[PDB]
């Protein structure tokens, strides 16, 4: 029994969650996998930089940036992207996957951070090659 | 040492989307537990959040699922509160009621528990559509032009297409009922690829001799069923009688498609118990338009219900006594009733 | 010879649209409809020009079953 | 240099000297200018009246539609929802094409076929002097109007892409600008309203 | 005058559309209930207005060419 609410919206309630600090993460995902919550903003006149949970920020778009480099990195050397095409045990019925519980996102860090450097140097180290064999190719034009 | 570095390339291509979505989703849930309050005397954030009323019952399912997965005991950590704030809107939209939702919508939001005007646009749009298209054949193409759409639905939301063939096919079933309204309005025009039908008995009647060459006219024998008649096809006046026609056609339409979406604002005065509003604004323009341009409208069917000829009195202009009832009010040309 | 599958559904739809509409045209020409010749105007004799507009319709139809069966080889 | 004024010019010298020509012969009446209307035909006042009409007012219509488009266009790109908010400055651009349509229903209805007796009757010269002056009074008025609607919708679409709460105070000039047009409309059917039709 | 035809069919058409107001079904109430109501108005009143001013006309059609036959 739901309203149809096509005629009119639909009724709203405003509901006030108390969840603890130690199951906080966990149940965020939960009340992610219901796409029926729009959460209002409690932390008005905070400042950008102020606010609780933002080092948790800058360590995962520091890793979103390093995917950003990968895949201009993969763009040069061109390698089709997988796209795994079960994007259905994340939505679907059940509604219900356990997320991954912190040491695979530490795992997710370093192991980015570790990949960085390395592709770095492996890539500088093929470009010192074709910027001499620039020289000598149009040289062997000359001659 | 370009063989390396690409082979470890083709190692990270290979699952990189996964460790995508899932560091993406983990900044989201972050970037949600940034706007709740944090306490210190006790470990308790505080969140709020709107929900329409039929899943408080989804809540509690979905988190004593949650509570049963891991063993713990907490105390009740669902509160329905009592505000004074704007909730969101959230119109149902089930496929059908979709695309004209997405019509209404791009051009505002619309104010909470209001009346959604998406629901009459369903069928007031293809037919005001279907007015200016009004042809047998083309309505005829556009629905096939629908049903090749239509009747392929799961094969082609799963496709990658852009900017064009979306709004194609996100509005599908407007292109249908677009298609099958103008075949009703191509019909009553009596117009197919700019031709006539000839499928009744006519209502005039050609005379029984001529020379060829001669100018004649008909003798109104009758009237026609459901159109035009077909004896309007050459005729060298077609367009004397279809303009003049179909002028009244528009008027007619338009006024009553204004005085029908204007009832809709008596219905949302009288569900926000705003009964100032009633007697200040829906009375005074209900009375200012009505009485100036639906006696206009009932004008025209009147003059379309007399015979002028047979009573022998000349027939008005209703344009010149609208004129007239503003910038010479009192005085009256030809008589109407 | 090099792909020639996208025009093949420009053509076979062309000439099905065609062959029914020349079709029902050249059978308006054939009975005097006295709209389609009911003035002094274009046409004079009646079925003498359904005849070529049946003929054009023969002609779509060999159209339409010729590129009809390229499109079915994808 | 300048060719357009020694066109002016040239035009000017010929006339003084060709009028005080006609002075100079001493037959300074044979430049008869009532005479000329007279005997000039009804009907090409009536129709340069309806056509001047409609196409001064379209006219009017697309410059006051393009100067808000190009203004709405160029600010929409920071602020994209400035659109479907500011499309009524072009609605208000649009009425004016509208209004010289209703003229011109209203006008052809009285373009009949008149005798070659009394064909230069009183009734017929006011009929055509009226339609002609109706006319084109209300073509420049709609033209007038839609440059200065236009404007102040190119300055309202500036200054609402600035912030939402300034178009409603600005929309009221559009408000004040676009009666002009239906003061035009007014007294062109005023004009015109005891003109007969040509018999 | 025979505007009681437009008359006997408006009885006949408002007759049926109270009669589907309670017959039409529970699942998507507003929407069939709705879209049906207003469809056979506008297709009703269209029709109406069709079969008026072709009752009295006031012009007759010319046809200079027109084989007499």
């Amino acid at each position: 029994e739901k309203e149809e609410a096509i005629f009119r919206s639909a009724e709203m309630a405003l509901v006030q969650f108390y969840i603890p600090q130690e199951i906080s993460r966990d149940s965020a995902y939960t009340l992610g996998q219901l796409g029926l919550v729009q959460f209002r903003d409690l932390n008005s006149k905070v400042r950008a930089f102020q606010r609780t949970f933002v080092n948790e920020i800058r360590r995962l778009d520091n890793v979103e940036r390093q995917y950003r480099y990968f895949y201009s990195l993969l763009k040069k050397h061109d390698i089709k992207l997988y796209e795994g095409d079960t994007d259905k045990y994340l939505d679907g019925s059940g509604e219900l996957y356990v997320p991954p519980s912190g040491s695979v996102i530490d795992d997710y860090v370093r192991n980015a951070s570790y990949l960085e450097e390395r592709l770095i140097q492996m890539e500088d180290a093929t470009d010192q090659i074709e910027v001499q064999k620039n020289d000598l190719e149009q040289y062997r034009f000359i001659l | 040492t370009s063989t390396t570095l690409e082979s470890e390339l083709y190692a990270i291509a290979k699952e990189l989307d996964s460790w995508f979505q899932d560091v993406t989703r983990e900044k989201a849930i972050f970037e949600i537990l940034n706007k709740s309050n944090y306490d210190t005397n006790r470990k308790i954030l505080i969140a709020e959040g709107w929900i329409p009323r039929d899943e408080l019952a989804t809540l509690q399912a979905r988190l004593g699922e949650m509570i049963a997965r891991l063993g713990i005991d907490v105390p009740s950590i669902i509160q329905v509160l009592d505000t004074n704030h704007t909730p969101p809107t959230f119109h149902r939209t089930n496929k059908f009621t979709a695309g004209f939702q997405s019509i209404c919508d791009c051009y505002g939001i619309a104010q909470y528990r209001e009346i959604n005007a998406g629901l009459p646009t369903i069928v007031t749009f293809p037919f005001m559509f279907a007015i200016m298209f009004g042809d047998m054949g083309h309505g005829f193409l556009m629905t096939l032009a629908a049903l090749s759409l239509v009747l392929n639905e799961k094969k082609i939301n799963k496709m990658k297409r852009g900017e064009i063939f979306d709004m194609a096919f996100t509005g599908r079933y407007i292109i249908l009922l677009m298609g099958v309204f103008s075949m009703y309005t191509g019909f009553l025009y009596n117009d197919i690829f700019s031709k006539t039908m000839t499928i009744f008995k006519s209502g005039w009647k050609w005379p029984d001799h001529w020379k060829k060459g001669e100018s004649i006219t008909a003798t109104s024998v009758g009237t026609y069923p459901i159109g035009l008649d077909w004896a309007w096809h050459g005729t060298e006046n077609a367009l004397l009688f279809s303009n003049s026609y179909k002028m009244k056609l528009s008027i007619l339409m338009g006024f009553i498609h204004m005085t029908y979406s204007y009832f809709f604002s008596l219905a949302n005065h009288l569900y926000f118990n705003s009964m100032i509003d009633i007697i200040g604004n829906f009375i005074p323009g209900l009375l200012f338009m009505q009485g100036i341009f639906g006696y206009l409208s009932v004008c025209i069917v009147y003059k379309w219900a007399v015979d002028w000829v047979k009573d022998g009195k000349p027939a008005p202009g209703l344009l010149n006594m609208l004129i007239n009832m503003f910038l010479s009010p009192g005085t009256i040309d030809d008589e109407l009733y | 010879p090099v792909v020639s599958t996208g025009k093949a559904w420009c053509c076979t739809v062309l000439s099905a649209f065609g062959v029914v509409i020349l079709s029902v045209i050249a059978h308006l020409f054939n009975t005097n409809h006295e709209s389609f010749v009911g003035s002094i105007n274009d046409p004079e004799d009646g079925p003498a020009v359904a005849h070529t507009v049946y003929l054009a319709a023969l002609v779509y139809l060999v159209f339409f079953v010729f590129c009809g069966f390229q499109v079915y080889l994808a | 240099f300048s060719f357009s004024h020694f066109l002016y010019y040239l035009v000017l010298i010929v006339v003084i000297v060709y009028g005080l020509y006609k002075l100079f012969t001493g037959h300074g009446s044979d430049i008869n200018f009532g005479k000329f209307l007279l005997r000039t035909s009804p009907y090409m006042w009536a129709n340069l009246g309806i056509a001047l009409c409609v196409g001064l007012s379209v006219v009017g219509a697309a410059w006051g539609i393009f100067i808000t488009g190009s203004s709405m266009i160029g600010a929409g790109v920071r602020a994209p929802r400035i659109t479907t908010k500011n499309l009524i400055s072009i609605i208000f651009c649009e009425v004016v094409a509208i209004y010289g349509l209703i003229i011109a229903i209203v006008f052809s209805s009285k373009l009949t076929v008149a005798t070659a007796e009394n064909m230069y009757s009183k009734s017929n010269l006011y009929t055509g002097y009226s339609l002609f002056w109706a006319g084109i009074t209300v073509g420049a008025s709609n033209l007038i109007c839609g440059i200065a609607v236009g404007i102040t919708g190119a300055t309202a679409a500036i200054s609402d892409a600035a912030d939402s709460a300034l178009f409603v105070k600005i929309l009221v000039i559009e408000i004040f600008g676009s009666i002009l047009g239906l003061l035009g409309l007014i007294v062109g059917l005023l004009m015109a309203g005891k003109a007969s039709e040509f018999q | 005058s025979s505007f009681y035809t437009v008359v006997g069919v408006f009885i006949v058409v408002s007759a049926m559309s109270v009669l589907f107001w309670i017959m039409a079904p529970k699942n998507n109430q507003a929407v069939w209930r709705s879209t049906v109501i207003l469809t056979l108005a506008m297709m009703f009143l269209m029709w109406a207005i069709t079969f008026l001013c072709q009752l009295h006309p006031l012009v007759a059609p010319r046809r200079s060419d027109l084989r007499p036959e």
